[PDB]
């Protein structure tokens, strides 16, 4: 069934590849060429990983732990048992990816609106190779990449951090993480603020965008307005893996210390030492 | 491409809005003034501000805790400029560091810290009434100051309610920027291991969430900025083709969709998680929970993996060895 | 501001759990070239003749020696210990059996304390052992010592700036900084950890519920005991050149078996080593050393990880002279 | 004794797992993904099977209405019942009810698929005291493009074909957010003027790029029902027939990218 003011926008065109060949929806959602890539890379995946897990030691959903190779089998082919199957999850996981984003694409072509949401997309994309793809090619081993796992990834992420001593320390992170704490902040503030000039309580009357406006103008002095703000919003979120790349790229290739040691480019200055 | 999703390639100026409220029209100053490179990304206009009792209140408790942090700092590198200069990062302001329970520590031992600590949730009270005042005045709900008031409440567990319920202020985060970050180490530590306790993991996929959802949302809204999306108050009361398109947008690619004022709903509540989760999982930590990696060995979560070097006895229990 | 690739890296726990070395191929280069200097042992010789607590007057450890194996002995300590000085720096020239300079009596100790490193702490040193060198690296001061409260450069051997020195007050928070790989965090690991046996390392719970009777107010160990056992460990890796997963899975840093490396274990007995060695062996000796040797509140310089390791997690890459010089240990009973 | 240890081999924690899930689950799925349906339902279905026979899963997954109280007089409600009369210039391309449909004429007039407007009221937008929102400066004429911007009047606009469609006469300000959101064009050839919003023109210093049609597309853009104000409804059929552009300017664009 569709959406009460669906069936004008359900028109052929927009696609980049296929032309009308998968040019339909099944039930809700849109297929096209991606959306069948899509569903193929996702059934091998996941396929792959129910096969791995039925050859490890549990079946518990949080225990279960899928590696990749010893550092040793460098950037080749691992055994299936012995990271192969890391390998291929992988390989599934950047084709599903990619397919979501370029189907993203094709459902903003055909609705005549801006491909602004796959190209965001392309970042939380580009922070999966960074830490799977790129990171592990600079250091000579595909066994450097993080394992798939509901705990076992944070066992990975925690060992990575403490490699370098205090990871808190890394320059890179300090940037991302201050990106994640202001976008959670101001997500926080958008919300509540057009909830609020919607809903102003007891049927009082809606209120206006000068209503907006006014209001963080006299909280902190400044209003971005109704359009920057929604800007502002895409900007601090990339930034949190924009940065943060940084930080994880540096780590190993590029400084092989702890990290808070870094700061000794400060610190150690002969001026004041 | 939209340019003006990028940035504003004709400004406008005109006439400063001011909008009344119940109380405290008197109380706005400065002069308005324009940035034209501001202008481009977001709007132009700089101030006036909102004075008020609340927010002069709110300055003049938080400067209190700032100096008395900014002081104690200062008496770690002997009061010298060009050291504290260089050394900033590396001071602080330290709680306890002796165990005196619940008992007001010495001044040169925690006593300072618990008046910063003091003063700055003063600031945070004060700067409340002003988040929650303003809102009223202006005919608003009061969404914000409850968002607020849960990322207030989350201070407040890590500053002086969990110290308070395992009975010792030597818990509470110290005043500094590396000090403040050592803390977390050190207290996921005692605990043993943050990335086991759940209320980590529920806070971080909320956090984790805002950052989906404001890319999201934000994309969402300059894709549709050509029909108007970014008035979404009037979309809200009178839907238009914007907010039709960016929802059929969200069904054909995820099968199912918001409006354009729930989606600020989910964006609320998924910020409001982040403190509420963080909070309840500090509230548990000490209190009921002694080491979170162990918790989820008894309930059976946690991973295990083979020796890769040979598995290592603890050494403190083999025969004959030493204390 | 940066160091240029590659990496070295190593492996050290279950494939996808991101543990092991992360190295820098010049660091590791100038640190073994620096390592290299180690002299080779000298030329064997033939025992004959008698033992020297029969030939000469003031022989009290290495007695049963000859005569030419006991003047092999000196050479080696003069090269390790005093060699820009020489046999002199411990000895009368015109007798060699007095004990009027101070270092003769220290080096009697030394001795002593040598031959029980490598005697009765085997769990740590294993065959590999230690030499006068391996602390003294050829000068009488070793370079990496430790007072009762923070020194730099770590190195004595360099030349402190005025902030450095212990009489600045303005710097001790860097002193205590650079002691723990540049943390903030406010603690001496040396004075807390390693001086002696009073503290205990351990800070994590071993039980997933808080015990009643230990875990409110004044019954519970301040969060302090933990910011100060991180200082620790950021203080030994740092003194080893490695990081925490060399010893630790960081999944669970208070647990063994196949949690921990075969390492953590060595570590374990290093920290009892360590404090064997201060307490009595080293502490001891602020009686027979000149003032001009005491740190403030009048101790004698003592030992940390880094006075043997020097920043490598074997003491000069596992550099050996335990069978060229016999006479240093182990002894066999009694 | 353990502090958080229950009976039946419980503890405080475990309890308290169960229960933020609950109320995660419960706050996701009884309150938002309501508030997520007032707009465009109940669903349409095809054919009919309509109502008749409203399935107790229609009701279910409603919200209870909210009422706006608007800023200028009368109310809003939703969800309520929002037919959508206007025949639809499309047409089946095949049986299966997923099938996309295809424009039966010229789809940027007949306002199908991108070139789609919504149903908005056929009211001037106001300012927080009651004047029109959006008007050009010949009428906010305490309005100025700030000092470094391109003034458009007297521009060529320059049209997908790069043929010049027509010349800037005003912009139009936004006076509540103090923002420029169309430019208003004399159309060449046609005895008429245009608005063209913002984010469609590429403003340079000597012409305004248009990509999304072809000149000669200018003449049929919609009309205002008066000189100097603009509806709801009438901002959405402008944008909307320009949106339309894209995807329908020329036969190739609706066809395969790559
Ligand atoms: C002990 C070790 C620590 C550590 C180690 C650590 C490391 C090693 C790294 C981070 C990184 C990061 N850390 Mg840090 N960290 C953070 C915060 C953060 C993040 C902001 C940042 C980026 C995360 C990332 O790469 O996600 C990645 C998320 C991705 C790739 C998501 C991909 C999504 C995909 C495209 C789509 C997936 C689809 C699903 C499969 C679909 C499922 C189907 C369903 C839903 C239908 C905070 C706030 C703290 C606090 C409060 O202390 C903290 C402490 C610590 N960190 C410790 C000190 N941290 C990273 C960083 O940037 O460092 C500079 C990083 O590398
Ligand atoms: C550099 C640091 C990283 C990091 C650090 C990190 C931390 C520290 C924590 C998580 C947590 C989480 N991580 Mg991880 N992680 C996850 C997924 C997850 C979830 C199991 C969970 C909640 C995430 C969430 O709500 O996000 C926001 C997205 C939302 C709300 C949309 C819904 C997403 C959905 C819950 C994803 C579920 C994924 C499936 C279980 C994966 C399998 C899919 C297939 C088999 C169908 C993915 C899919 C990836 C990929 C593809 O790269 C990733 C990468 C990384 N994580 C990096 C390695 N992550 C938390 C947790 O509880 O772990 C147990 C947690 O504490
Ligand atoms: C080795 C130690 C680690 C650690 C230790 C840690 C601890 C101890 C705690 C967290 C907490 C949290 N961690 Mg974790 N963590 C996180 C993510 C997060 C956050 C989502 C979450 C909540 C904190 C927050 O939002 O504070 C940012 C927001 C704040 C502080 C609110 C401020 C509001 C306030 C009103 C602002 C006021 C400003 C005023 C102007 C100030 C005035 C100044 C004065 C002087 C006047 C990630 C994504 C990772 C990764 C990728 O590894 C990570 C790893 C780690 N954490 C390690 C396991 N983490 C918290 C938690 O959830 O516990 C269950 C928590 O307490
Ligand atoms: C900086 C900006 C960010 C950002 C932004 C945006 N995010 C988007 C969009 C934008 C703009 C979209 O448009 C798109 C979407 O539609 O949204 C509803 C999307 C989405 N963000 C998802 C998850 C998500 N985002 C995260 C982070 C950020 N998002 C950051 C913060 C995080 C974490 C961990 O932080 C997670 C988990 C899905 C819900 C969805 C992709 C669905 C997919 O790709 O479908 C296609 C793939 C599948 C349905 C399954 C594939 C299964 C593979 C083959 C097998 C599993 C392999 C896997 C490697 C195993 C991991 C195990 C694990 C335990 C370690
Ligand atoms: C998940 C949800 C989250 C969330 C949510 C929310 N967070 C809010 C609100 C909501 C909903 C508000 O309504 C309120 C506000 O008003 O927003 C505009 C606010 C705040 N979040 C601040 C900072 C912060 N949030 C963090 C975290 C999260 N927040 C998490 C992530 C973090 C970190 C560490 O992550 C930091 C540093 C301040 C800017 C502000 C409090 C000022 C105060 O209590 O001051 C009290 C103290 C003083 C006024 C004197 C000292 C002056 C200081 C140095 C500077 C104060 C600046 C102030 C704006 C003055 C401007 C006027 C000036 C130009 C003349
Ligand atoms: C082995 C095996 C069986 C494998 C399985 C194979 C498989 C998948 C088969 C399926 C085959 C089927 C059924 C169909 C084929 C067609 C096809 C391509 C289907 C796709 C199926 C598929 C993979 C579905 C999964 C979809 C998916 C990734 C869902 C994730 C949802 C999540 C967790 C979202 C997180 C973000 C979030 C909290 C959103 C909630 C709020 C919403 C809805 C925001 C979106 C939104 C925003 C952001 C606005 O700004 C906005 C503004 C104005 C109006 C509306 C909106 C609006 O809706
Ligand atoms: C992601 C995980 C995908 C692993 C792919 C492994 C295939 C290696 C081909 C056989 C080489 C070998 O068995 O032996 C090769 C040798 C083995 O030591 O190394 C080499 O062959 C060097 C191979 C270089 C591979 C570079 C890949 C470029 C980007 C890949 C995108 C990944 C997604
Ligand atoms: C301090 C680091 C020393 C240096 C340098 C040298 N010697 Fe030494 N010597 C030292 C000690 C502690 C002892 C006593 C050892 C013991 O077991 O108690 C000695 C002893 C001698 C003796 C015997 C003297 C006697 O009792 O009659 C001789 C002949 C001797 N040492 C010679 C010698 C030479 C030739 C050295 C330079 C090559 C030399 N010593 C260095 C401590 C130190
Ligand atoms: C081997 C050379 C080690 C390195 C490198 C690190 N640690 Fe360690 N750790 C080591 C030992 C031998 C011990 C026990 C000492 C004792 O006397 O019992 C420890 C202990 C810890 C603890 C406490 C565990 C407990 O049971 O409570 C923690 C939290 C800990 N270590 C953490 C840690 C970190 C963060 C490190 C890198 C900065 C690190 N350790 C290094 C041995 C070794
Ligand atoms: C008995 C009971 C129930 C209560 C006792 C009294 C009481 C309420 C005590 C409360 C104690 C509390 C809440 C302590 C909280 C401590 C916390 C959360 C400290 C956290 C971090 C502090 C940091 C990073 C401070 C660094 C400070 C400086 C560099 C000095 C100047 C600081 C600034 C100018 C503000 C930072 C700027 C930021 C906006 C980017
Ligand atoms: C926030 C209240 C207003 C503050 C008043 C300060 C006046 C500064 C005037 C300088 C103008 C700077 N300018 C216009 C070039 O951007
Ligand atoms: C944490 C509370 C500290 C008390 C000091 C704050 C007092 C300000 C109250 C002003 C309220 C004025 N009002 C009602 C107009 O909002
Ligand atoms: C962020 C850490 C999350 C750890 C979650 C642990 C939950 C333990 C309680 C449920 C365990 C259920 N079980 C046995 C199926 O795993
Ligand atoms: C750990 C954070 C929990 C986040 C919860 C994520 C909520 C997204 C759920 C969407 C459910 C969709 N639907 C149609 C089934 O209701
Ligand atoms: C724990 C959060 C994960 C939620 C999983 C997201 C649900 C995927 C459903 C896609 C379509 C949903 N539905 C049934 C409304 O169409
Ligand atoms: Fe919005």
């Amino acid at each position: 069934a569709l959406l009460s003011f669906e069936r004008k926008y359900r028109v052929r065109g927009g696609t980049l590849i296929g032309g009308d060949l998968f040019d339909f929806w099944v039930g809700p959602y849109f297929v096209g060429f991606f959306g069948v890539s899509a569903i193929f890379f996702i059934f091998l995946g996941v396929s792959l990983i129910g096969y791995a897990a039925s050859q490890g030691p549990t079946w518990d959903p949080f225990a279960i732990s899928i590696n990749p190779p010893d550092l040793k089998y460098g950037l080749g082919a691992a055994p299936l048992l012995e990271g192969g199957f890391w390998q291929a999850i992988t390989v599934c996981a950047l084709g599903a990816f990619i397919s979501w984003m370029l189907r993203e694409v094709e459902i903003s072509r055909k609705l005549g609106i801006g491909w602004h949401v796959p190209l965001a997309f392309c970042v939380p994309i580009f922070m999966f190779c960074v830490l799977q793809v790129f990171r592990p090619l600079l250091l000579g081993s595909w066994g450097h990449a993080f394992p798939y796992g509901i705990l076992s990834h944070l066992d990975w992420v925690n060992n990575f951090g403490y490699q370098y001593l205090n990871w808190h320390y890394n320059p890179g992170h300090m940037s991302s993480v201050s990106f994640l704490f202001v976008n959670a902040m101001a997500l926080g503030l958008h919300g509540g603020l057009i909830l609020s000039v919607a809903n102003p309580g007891d049927g009082d009357k809606v209120k206006t965008a000068e209503h907006e406006n006014q209001y963080f103008r006299d909280v902190v002095g400044y209003s971005i307005g109704a359009l920057s703000i929604h800007r502002l919003g895409l900007f601090l979120a990339s930034n949190i893996f924009l940065t943060g790349a940084f930080g994880t790229i540096a780590s190993g290739p590029f400084w092989t210390r702890g990290w808070p040691e870094w700061w000794g480019w400060w610190l150690d200055i002969p001026f004041w030492s | 491409a939209d340019y003006q999703t990028i940035y504003t390639q004709i400004q406008a100026r005109g006439p400063h809005i001011t909008v009344s409220g119940e109380w405290g029209d008197n109380d706005r100053v400065g002069k308005p003034f324009y940035s034209y490179w501001l202008g481009k990304i977001g709007d132009a206009q700089i101030g006036p501000i909102y004075l008020g009792a609340s927010g002069i209140a709110a300055f003049a408790f938080g400067s209190t805790a700032i100096l008395i942090i900014l002081f104690n700092m200062a008496a770690e590198v002997h009061f010298d400029p060009l050291q504290f200069f260089r050394q900033f990062f590396w001071l602080g302001l330290y709680p306890p560091k002796a165990q005196y329970g619940m008992g007001i520590p010495p001044l040169h031992d925690g006593g300072w810290w618990l008046m910063a600590g003091l003063f700055m949730t003063l600031s945070l009270g004060s700067w409340w009434i002003r988040v929650y005042s303003r809102a009223r005045a202006l005919g608003l709900g009061t969404h914000i100051a409850w968002n607020f008031a849960a990322a207030i409440f989350f201070v407040l567990c890590i500053g002086c309610i969990h110290p308070t319920l395992v009975g010792s202020w030597s818990e509470g985060v110290p005043f500094g920027i590396w000090p403040h970050i050592d803390w977390l180490t050190a207290f996921s530590i005692r605990y043993g291991n943050f990335y086991y306790c759940p209320w980590h993991g529920f806070s971080i996929g909320f956090a984790y969430g805002c950052g989906l959802l404001f890319a999201a949302h934000g994309a969402t809204i300059l894709a549709v900025a050509r029909f108007g999306g970014d008035r979404e108050i009037e979309q809200i009361t009178d839907r238009g083709t914007a907010v039709e398109r960016a929802a059929l947008f969200w069904r054909w690619t995820i099968g199912f969709n918001a409006t354009i004022e729930s989606v600020h709903r989910w964006g609320w509540f998924f910020s409001l998680m982040v403190m509420v989760s963080a909070s309840v999982g500090i509230l548990l930590t000490g209190t009921f929970v002694d080491n979170w990696y162990l918790w989820c060995v008894k309930h059976g979560a946690a991973p295990d993996y083979p020796a890769y070097l040979p598995a290592t006895p603890d050494p403190a229990s083999l025969p004959g060895a030493p204390k | 501001c940066f160091e240029p690739p590659p990496a070295t890296t190593t492996q050290t726990g279950f494939r996808g759990l991101s543990m092991g070395e992360v190295l820098h191929p010049a660091t590791v280069k100038a640190k073994k070239e620096r390592d290299a200097q180690y002299p080779p042992a000298l030329a064997a010789v033939k025992a004959e003749g008698p033992p020297v607590s029969q030939v000469y007057k003031n022989v009290k450890v290495l007695g049963n020696l000859t005569e030419a194996e006991f003047l092999r002995t000196m050479t080696a300590i003069t090269e390790w210990v005093s060699p820009q000085e020489g046999c002199t720096y411990c000895h009368d020239e015109n007798n060699l059996a007095s004990e009027a300079k101070y270092p003769y009596v220290v080096a009697r100790r030394m001795l002593e304390m040598t031959r029980a490193i490598n005697t009765n702490w085997t769990q740590h040193v294993a065959q590999t052992g230690v030499t006068c060198y391996t602390c003294h690296r050829g000068t009488p001061l070793p370079p990496y010592v430790r007072y009762l409260e923070p020194t730099l450069p770590l190195n004595n051997r360099e030349t402190p700036t005025h902030v450095e020195r212990v009489e600045t007050r303005s710097g001790y928070v860097v002193r205590l900084a650079k002691y723990t790989a540049y943390s903030a965090l406010n603690y001496d690991p040396f004075t807390m950890f390693l001086a002696n046996d009073k503290r205990q390392v351990r800070v994590v719970p071993q039980t997933a519920l808080p015990l009643v009777g230990v875990s409110r107010g004044k019954e519970r160990r301040p969060l302090s005991d933990a910011y100060a056992t991180f200082a620790l460990m950021m203080s030994i890796s740092d003194s080893l050149g490695t990081n925490c997963t060399f010893c630790h899975n960081a999944q669970t840093f208070e647990s063994w078996g196949k949690k921990s490396t075969p390492q953590r274990a060595i570590a374990w007995w290093g920290i009892r080593m360590v404090r064997d060695l201060n307490m009595n062996y080293l502490a001891p000796l602020n009686a027979s050393l000149p003032a001009s040797r005491l740190g403030r509140q009048g101790e004698a310089p003592q030992a940390d990880c880094r006075t043997c390791h020097q920043g490598v997690t074997k003491p000069l890459f596992g550099a050996s002279r335990l069978k060229d010089y016999p006479e240093l240990g182990p002894i066999k009973a009694a | 004794m353990y502090h958080g240890a229950l009976a039946q081999h419980l503890d405080i924690a475990q309890l308290v797992w169960y229960a933020q899930w609950l109320v995660i689950w419960t706050v996701v799925l009884l309150y938002l993904r309501r508030e997520d349906r007032r707009e465009g339902y109940p669903l349409v279905e095809p054919l009919g099977l309509v109502k008749l026979a409203p399935e107790d899963g229609q009701v279910y997954e409603l919200p209870y209405p909210k009422t706006f109280v608007l800023p200028h007089g009368g109310t809003v409600t939703v969800p309520r019942r929002r037919p959508e009369t206007r025949e639809l210039k499309l047409a089946q391309t095949d049986g299966f009810e997923g099938a996309p449909l295809q424009p039966t004429g010229n789809p940027l007039v007949d306002a199908v698929g991108p070139a789609s407007y919504a149903e908005r009221a056929e009211v001037v937008d106001a300012t927080v005291d009651g004047k029109a929102k959006i008007v050009p400066l010949r009428v906010a004429t305490d309005f100025s493009i700030a000092e470094g911007d391109v003034d458009p009047r007297g521009l060529p606009v320059v049209a997908a074909d790069g043929v010049e469609a027509g010349t800037v006469t005003d912009l139009w300000v936004d006076r509540s957010e103090h923002y420029f959101r169309y430019l208003e064009l004399s159309v060449a050839g046609s005895a008429r003027t245009a608005l063209i919003p913002l984010g469609f023109c590429d403003v340079k210093k000597d012409k305004i790029v248009v990509t999304s049609i072809l000149s000669e597309q200018f003449a049929n853009v919609p009309r205002l029902q008066s000189r100097d104000q603009i509806t709801l409804r009438e901002e959405d059929k402008v944008s909307a027939y320009y949106a339309g552009g894209l995807l329908y300017a020329t036969p190739e664009r609706a066809e395969s990218l790559l």
